[PDB]
């Protein structure tokens, strides 16, 4: 079919003047060259009923031909303990104990702990194959020796597994024992569970040096070429405190290990504590500590979930920073990705005479155009405009590589294209999204910029970079001079970024903010700053950018407008130790800063605004200026079919709308598809729907702040998609143009 | 500045007035264009082994969520054998009833008359 | 209409042999005598389509005549600091600083901190009248001086307020200043809030000794007869850290007090820290510590909310046991009630020869029969029957005085009687329920036994004590010899109570349990114990009985099958510093013990069960003994007209149902009004109803445990109501009787 | 200066007072260490003739009440020198196995307690700046340090 | 023994070397306190007349590489004496406002780091019993303490 043959990404989302961005490109097979050139994105939405696709080409020092090639991607979570000297390949006896929690115990061959080679069958591994636990040694001749558990594992049940090799008796052994209590495992203590065993086997071969690294939750593929060990047989579920001894262990000693007790502490070789480094600021590191004192430190790879519930967890503390001794597990999925680790193809250092706007590098392969978007900032410490436009990159990372077709293998018949069929065909090159879930049933918490985000390209509810190019095209079609920042840069710079501008606009779906973004907006509006919020669902989810990996973003979700909920002890972030669920449950609701906040949502079509009795107040005779007081504000539009639809925010004084807020209009004609969000339901009952409940509405509001500041909010997604209707001649664009011409002037906003 | 809580008011109540107006016109159109739901609810006001029509269910979902739903309780003394309709210290009605299905349907009729009286 | 003229309560829910219960009775006016006698409750429901009301009279040392008198109830939260020596009535200058978070600031005259007499205008009070903080002193001659603030208070905004009396200038002063931040108040920092004043007035009187106690959140009514001070003008909302200084402050000093600084420490007369006492076990006491070092230790009355959010709460810690310096407030409603403090009219020691069952004291006044239910236990450490019945007392306290008619002032046009209009007519005598809310809008957390519970009475879904009398009448009609415990007693005794009995039968709606109750059930069913779960919605909420006051129950709710939701930083219980929302979110879901857990609720009628293919199984042919496999199980009942309805529990392995569980039947014919509970929802899409979603069903299950144990679950509230249908000739009583005759044998339950 | 765990039992059924002393030294807490052959444990008993009447005073740690409390003040006479760690009162007689379990730092019979004063309740990250002693059992018998004993001592 | 925040910038767009020295004394960290009128702050600049070529050595905190790394071992010659707290390399050219923000402990421009060694990452309740240095910028440029400097020193 129309097969995508070229991919790419940036290392960083936003680049100011005088600093360097890199581009990492991969084709399906290593042949040929590819063209590259820089464009300026103006309007991305290629609906023929609207303005059409627009781009401006820039004569840069970036273009030319570059050799296309293929770049392999590691895909799955593990912990790589690098060992060049084969110190974790003992010669005599050795024993491996770990606590295990398998979430898919029958999905193929799954390696738990290994220092293994799989081209030649050499080394040792402790793996899950055929539903059982198998402990194997090999020497490289193709000859192995395995010991297989009598009792297979259960799904999501804690087990304490010891694997013993003993050269004196020439014998492999294996001690499985299930360690459930009232709270940790899938079912509880009322089962008559007999899943303990103690088996043994004859050893014929020795464990040879595998010439790889030790891996948790995976097997080494071949010997490490150029110091990189690939990983193959990935694992799904928790591993708690693995350890290697340099001695054979009995059954009494494995029984003592099963109760959480470090036996023979001079006979250890390694003991990775997964809860070493938990402070009062979470565990913002990808570093795993050898707790024994032999220096065999590890490194988390592709971001497994730190701060997970461990084997000794009883529900008396549910914040991992206050009981780190019961939170020593990593979750280890098989479909994680924080970085594709490709090689750089070309880099670009931004010139001096380049206007701050939305840019992309258009890459032309044989029969495929590919765009790699990035945002160019103004120079550092300056402001080349009176208007700032916040690009909602944290919600670009939320929906990043969102897979609709892959949700059918775990309304209104969703329309797909050639980008989504590559997301389904190559999961391993792209990753998942926070609206998805892993194959274990847990939602994706971590998401990343350093991967090809296939639904971020400008062409083809839209993919939310075209939905911001709506606003960009409206600003360029009028005579407005604007800058561009991102939510990562607002996180970095605080309100100091915002105070350089007379008015800061908002992207079309700003749903995932950090806590410091909310502080920056609050401190900005509290002293003189103006702002527009031309969107809905605007401060719903709390998000933290990772401190060691700033391209990685963490969210953890709960009951609300969600796709998944966090499991029952794990509501706190790894990156900082704070709660961070949704903003409303922290008493920083969206109404408290921006006037309105999330009220209802649905998926079929849109409505239109009807003028409220505050429309005829003369204090807002500047907003409702060239608009007749009997018209429908926003009937017709590119997104859904109207201006008020698909998500809505409402006026609410009980959540923190300022008392002087005026209520200008509200949206009507919403179907029974739309529903009141679960945040508002005490008892659910029928009639909690659109048209049958008074919380299904958008609300256009204005309020003034101190020192000549103000805030205008329109409370719907499709407001920006309605701006170019009827060739820019409608009530939506006239209202938005009135408020933007008022906000950029050299006088206080009215009261 | 904002310095006096008497100058400020919940302006959402403007939209509640507008919403209640359009919702009352919708409900009396549904009642006047479907007059068999009254006989239907008179036959079986609980829906016991015969679930309501979507229009009867829509009229229920309008009645069962207003702020005026706090009127019209059904009172029944311990040493009595009839049901009476309380009204808001309530005011008891006068019409006795043998079963409570009759009392619930009379409350349904009186709510339809109340939604007609405001228009 | 009918006017209830006689009221009463016990001091405790349950009494074993040889120990004393005390009955506290109050009439309208002090005249005449009332009769009393002891009855045994058999069947409570007086539906003429059923068995009718049944009881048995008992000769005892109780019956006679007692003088009927009126007994006055103190109503509403406050803090009573006793002061005999008039140490907190200064002769010179004094000042009063406190923080303030008013929720109903325009509901009449509300006293905040006072040492005041309201009969004769003497003492000093800091109060709110006409929306404004008013500082008033008086001398007993009826003449008062008062200073009134310029700015009225905003609702739920934090204010620092300082009232100064200054005899050197003969001047009253008052320093009001608002202390909003991002997280503590109703609206944030973007408002241009101007609610600060420094007013002054002349002192024309002095301050005389009021001869009362110092009252936070209220005013003393009259002089302290018998050492008890009555409180009249009850304040609604938080008060954080009051203090009295023995000097006259300034404006700079009030500005320093506005920031949390304790100025002039040696000049304090009293300083109550409401957060001193918070440890890792919470704050399980009603003691208030004088942090100024003078022994003026207060006492919380009528249980205000300990562990509430203070004025300095930035939302970084949401557990009060871990940051207790930001949790120094106390909510103080006006319609709290934990204890009526009435005088004992008569007492009753349980004789040696008395069977353990449900009992009550029938009081016959002029025209009114009132019951006072209590529970007689077996003797301590023994057991007199092979069947134990658990009376669900904690979910009697949940629904205690549940005021349907009072909810309008905050489906199916609810039926009432004279017990409801007495609740509405005398709110001060009865109190509220955990489904109710306060006048502050926040739902009621603490509920109490020591008060007349009007829907506990056996006559007249039902009031949940007749719903247990359904089971008691079914047991008495057959030849089963049983004992009766309560959930308070299971809380006290552990699994040692349960292990004395072969089968243990759960009540009709056991929805509220403590954590140790679930531990005791799990340790009972794990090791040989047998049980029956004849109900739905069985282990939903977590409850903690108060340690000092074993008659008071705490619950704090959240999103789910709820009426109210806790405000953001106030999720952790005062009595034990532990999370305790729903059981399902603490990884102890109802499936993990009993086999089925909550799936859907609704409020019109009930349905019938349809047998699964596991009903034809040969292992459970003993359950389905007299039942033909083409029948419907329970089509017709005294509750909703069917055996499955009004709340439904389902089978789910992902929540912890044991794997050897056999699914026997399932309920059908549920209306569109049965919604799916908000726990099971990711996105609310239309169709979350009965007849349309696959989660609206009940599930009759059975699983066997170790040592001959087992658990039979029926997943419906109306199952006990369907027992007596067709004059005890139905499928429901045959199934219950088959499983109960199997469970009472000496052989193990079948596997 | 040697740590001991001392239980005193009164039992009206056998009409008997008992007393369980046991020394609990380890490497660091006491005066001398674990190299001594210390035999200072005992378990003695005596016959009871009288009952314990109401003394009309307050409970005192490290002292005896002098006379009955006039105007709510209880004087103190036979003062003590040295540490007391976690005192507790039960409402039941205790055996020797149960006092042995108490000696290892273990709250036996937690529904049979009457009082348990935790001298390390309220230690935060700002020290313990209070003269308040908490009844840890949950019966509300809170104490009050008088004349400032050293909080934050080694137990 | 005074603490200084020092930032050295190379800037090829202007062909300019810069250096931002600023003293960060407080009450407790330095040799003398806040009462001194300490003036030891500078923002100087000069011209870049060469480029930076690959030295073919290792990166050395507290020293200079002697010659090119024969056999993978780099010899260190000009040994520094005294504390170094949290070095970092940025892949861009900073400013004076940005160096002022770095002077306060803020990590400016996190996505532009090339390496950032936290010398305190690894401290647990067992101390820091290792000579590993963690690259806190997420690039695997993990150092290695040689000849045992004093871990756990005052920052």
């Amino acid at each position: 079919m129309k097969d995508i043959a070229i991919r790419g990404y940036c290392d960083r989302p936003s680049v100011a003047t005088g600093e360097t961005i890199r581009f990492y490109v991969s084709a399906n097979e290593t042949r040929g060259t590819f063209d590259a050139e820089l464009v300026r994105l103006i309007h991305g939405d290629s609906n023929p009923a609207g303005p059409g696709y627009k781009e401006e080409a820039i004569k840069s020092d970036l273009e030319g031909q570059y050799p296309a090639r293929f770049q392999r991607t590691q895909f799955g979570s593990y912990v790589e303990v690098a060992d060049p000297d084969a110190g974790l390949q003992p010669d005599g006896a050795f024993s491996v104990h770990l606590f295990l929690w398998s979430t898919t115990p029958s999905r193929g061959r799954q390696g738990i702990a290994s220092r293994w080679n799989d081209e030649r069958q050499s080394g040792w591994n402790l793996a899950i194959e055929d539903g059982r636990v198998v402990f194997t040694i090999g020497d490289g001749s193709g000859a192995t020796s395995s010991v297989v558990s009598d009792r297979p594992l259960f799904q999501q049940i804690w087990y304490s597994i010891t694997g013993v090799y003993d050269p004196e008796k020439k014998q492999l052994r294996l001690y499985q024992k299930s360690v459930v209590n009232r709270t940790n495992s899938r079912f509880g203590l009322v089962v008559p569970l007999d899943s303990d065993c103690a088996v043994s086997a004859d050893a014929t071969v020795k464990a040879a040096d595998s010439e790889t690294s030790l891996l948790i939750a995976g097997l080494g593929e071949a010997a490490a070429q150029d110091g990189r060990t690939w990983c193959i047989a990935h694992y799904n579920g928790k591993v708690d405190a693995p350890k290697i001894y340099g001695c054979a262990l009995g059954q009494d000693d494995a029984e003592k290990l099963s109760r959480g007790e470090i036996v023979r502490p001079i006979s250890r070789l390694a003991h990775w504590d997964f809860s070493a480094g938990i402070g009062l600021n979470g565990i913002p590191t990808d570093h795993v500590v050898d707790a024994s004192g032999y220096g065999h430190h590890g490194r988390c790879m592709n971001q497994p979930s730190r701060g997970s519930t461990g084997w000794n967890w009883d529900g008396h503390e549910e914040n991992f920073i206050h009981c780190p001794e019961q939170y020593g597990a990593l979750w280890f999925h098989e479909d994680c990705l924080d970085d594709c680790r490709w090689e750089k193809d070309f880099e670009f250092t931004v010139p001096e005479g380049l206007k701050s706007d939305f840019y992309a590098v258009k890459i032309r392969y044989e029969d495929t155009e590919d765009y790699i978007p990035f945002f160019v900032l103004p120079p550092r410490g300056t402001a080349t405009a009176p208007i700032l436009v916040i690009a909602s990159t944290l919600s670009y990372l939320a929906y990043a590589n969102e897979q609709i077709m892959h949700k059918a293998d775990i309304g209104h018949t969703p329309v797909l294209n050639e980008n989504d069929v590559e997301l389904h065909k190559n999961l391993s090159y792209y990753g998942l999204s926070t609206y998805d879930g892993h194959i274990d049933g847990r939602g994706v918490q971590y998401t990343s910029w350093r991967r090809p985000i296939m639904n971020l390209r400008p062409k083809h509810s839209i993919w939310e970079l075209p939905a911001d190019l709506h606003l960009i095209d409206w600003l360029n079609h009028n005579g407005f001079e604007y800058d561009v920042a991102t939510e990562h840069d607002l996180n970095d710079q605080g309100a100091e970024l915002l105070r350089r501008y007379k008015v800061v606009l908002t992207g079309s779906h700003p749903a995932y903010q950090t806590w410091a973004n909310a502080d920056a907006w609050e401190d900005y509006l509290a002293d003189g700053g103006r702002g527009m919020y031309l969107a809905a669902n605007g401060m719903y989810w709390i998000v933290e950018v990772h401190p060691e990996k700033p391209w990685v973003m963490e969210v953890r979700k709960e009951l609300g407008v969600t796709a998944w909920e966090a499991p029952p002890g794990e509501y706190h972030y790894s990156t900082n130790g704070r709660r961070g669920g949704r903003f409303r449950g922290r008493a920083r609701a969206t109404q408290k800063i921006w006037g309105t906040g999330m009220s209802s949502f649905g998926f079929d079509h849109s409505g239109y605004f009807v003028q409220m009795p505050d429309s005829q107040d003369e204090r807002v005779a500047w907003i409702m200026e060239g608009i007749d007081p009997e018209e429908r504000i926003g009937d017709g539009g590119l997104v859904g079919g109207g201006a008020g639809g698909y998500e809505l925010d409402r006026y609410d004084l009980a959540l923190g709308t300022p008392p002087n807020t005026l209520l200008l209009a509200s949206s009507v004609e919403h179907s029974v598809v739309y529903t009141v969000i679960p945040d508002d339901k005490a008892f659910p009952h029928p009639g909690m729907n659109g048209g049958e409940h008074p919380f299904v509405r958008a609300d256009i509001t204005y309020f003034s702040t101190a020192n000549g500041g103000g805030m205008f909010a329109t409370s719907s997604i499709s407001w920006l998609g309605s701006l170019s209707w009827n060739d820019y001649d409608n009530n939506v664009s006239k209202m938005t143009k009135n408020v933007l011409n008022q906000f950029i002037k050299d006088e206080p906003a009215p009261r | 500045c904002v310095r006096d809580p008497s100058n400020y008011r919940d302006r959402s109540a403007d939209w509640y007035a507008f919403y209640d107006e359009r919702r009352r016109k919708e409900i009396i159109d549904i009642i006047d264009e479907h007059p068999e739901i009254v006989e239907e609810h008179a036959a079986n006001p609980f829906g016991y082994r015969k679930h309501p029509s979507p229009y009867l269910q829509r009229v229920h979902n309008y009645f069962r969520m207003q702020p005026t739903f706090g009127r019209y309780y059904i009172y029944s003394e311990r040493e009595w054998d009839a049901y009476r309709i309380a009204t808001i210290l309530p005011e008891l009605g006068d019409e006795r009833f043998k079963t409570e299905e009759e009392a619930m349907h009379a409350v349904f009729l009186r709510r339809i008359e109340d939604v007609r009286a405001e228009l």
